[PDB]
């Protein structure tokens, strides 16, 4: 706990971090996401649950 | 002359754009900005006191 | 019945089972995670890269990065325009 | 007259958008937000 | 050489810089340029699910969504000294409209089947009535064409 | 930043494509036949 504080206190670079390093630092988002919008599907429950979709404005 | 009136309204249309849209695309985009940036850090700042 | 253990029996299992699970996630993601926004790589430059990651890059993003598109096929097409009328 | 010179040069560009951004456009947007969907959880 | 190469030039280049350039480094944050896909995407989806509600919404909507921006983008040269969106000819929307209307025909015969005359009657109009009902959808199919061609 | 992930639109997107490559040969035959031109 004390160690990933540490990395968290300073190490969770929200702004600059690779957007497909998502997928390499959790090693399931690469093959979730190849597998989510592999069968079909284009949609999660919940994708944007915190987020805004917006018009066009 | 053919491509003569189009062209002249051209920079029209442009600055009319920059009168409003201009300033309402920033606006947009600035609010999505910032309503991403709170969704991050409150998820940021809760898996912190989750370790916590 | 008579004396054991109570609280030695933690071996078997930590506190927390989904307590752990986040906090696995946890590890996961803080350490696999760049120090203070590491790897940017913003510059680009060749031929059409200059325009790429001069025009198209957000620290403008105002009308005139479209604009410019238009400027540049109004050259192409009045020269179009004059090799076919 | 001129059928034949911007309906298969006109319509490649609409077959081939189905491998290109389906591969390459939406992509971009399904990855970025299932991955901040992870960081949600 | 040739025009329409040139035409359709413009979106062979456009369609892969504004997601591949126009973005800084494919970055999670959204841009402020990149707002605007930020913005569209998530609308188109919404649609997407919603107006394809069911197991035919994953069918189909990434077709959608890159169906949606080839008109839009062959139409953008309509403000320039000497706009062609399609030099005036624009034969295009033939191609994507009696296609898909077939195209629909077939989501009824290659996967509906023979079920495809159980469709036409919304409601009822049984034999009895069943003819003047279909004599109208059929007019329906056939113009849902025209209405988004041309 | 670009990738190329499996999307499935040779199964899927299959009727579509053989229903637009029978109406490209019909304009080709009217380029001759029905438009004679």
């Amino acid at each position: 706990l004390q160690s990933t504080l540490d990395n968290i206190q300073s190490a969770r670079p929200f702004d600059e971090l690779t957007v497909d390093d998502l997928t390499k630092i959790k090693p399931e988002i690469d093959a979730k996401v190849e597998e989510m919008v592999k069968k079909g599907k284009w949609d999660v429950p919940g994708y944007k649950d915190r987020f805004g979709n917006l018009n066009v404005m | 002359n053919d491509e003569s009136i189009l062209l002249l309204t051209f920079l029209g249309f442009t600055g009319l754009v920059a009168k409003y849209l201009a300033p309402a695309y920033k606006d947009f985009a600035d609010a999505r900005m910032k309503k991403v940036s709170d969704v991050l850090n409150a998820s940021r700042n809760k898996h912190v006191e989750a370790v916590k | 019945v008579s004396t054991l253990i109570p609280p030695k029996v933690v071996s078997s299992k930590n506190i927390g089972s989904a307590p752990n699970a986040k906090r696995i996630a946890n590890v996961v993601h803080f350490y696999k995670s760049l120090p203070q926004g590491p790897a940017p790589a913003i510059k680009a430059n060749t031929r059409l890269a200059r325009y790429k990651a001069k025009y198209f890059d957000g620290d403008n993003a105002s009308g005139k990065p479209l604009w410019h598109f238009a400027l540049g096929i109004i050259a192409f097409g009045y020269s179009m325009e004059y090799y076919f009328h | 007259f001129y059928f034949m010179n911007q309906l298969t040069y006109g319509f490649l560009l609409m077959i081939t958008l189905l491998i290109l951004f389906s591969q390459f456009f939406l992509p971009m947007i399904l990855r970025l937000y299932v991955s901040r969907l992870f960081i949600s959880k | 050489l040739t025009t329409f190469s040139l035409y359709t030039i413009i979106v062979l280049l456009v369609i892969t810089s504004l997601y591949t350039l126009t973005n800084n480094n494919n970055k999670i944050i959204g841009s402020r340029w990149l707002i605007s896909q930020e913005a569209i995407y998530d609308t188109i989806m919404n649609m997407t699910k919603g107006q394809i509600g069911g197991k035919n919404w994953g069918l189909y909507f990434p077709m959608i969504f890159t169906l949606f921006m080839f008109i839009f983008i062959a139409n953008l040269i309509s403000m320039i000294p000497y706009s062609f969106a399609l030099s005036a000819h624009l034969v295009f929307i033939i191609s994507l409209s009696i296609v898909i209307w077939l195209g629909n025909t077939i989501l009824g015969l290659y996967k509906h089947g023979w079920v495809f005359f159980s469709l036409f009657v919304p409601a009822g109009t049984p034999l009895p009535l069943v003819p003047l009902l279909v004599i109208i959808e059929t007019l329906s199919y056939f113009a849902r064409a025209i209405s988004l061609g041309l | 930043m670009l990738k190329r992930f499996p999307t499935p639109i040779l199964k899927v997107y299959w009727p579509f494509f053989v229903a637009g490559a029978a109406v490209y040969y019909g304009m080709s035959k009217a380029a001759d036949l029905s438009s004679n031109t």
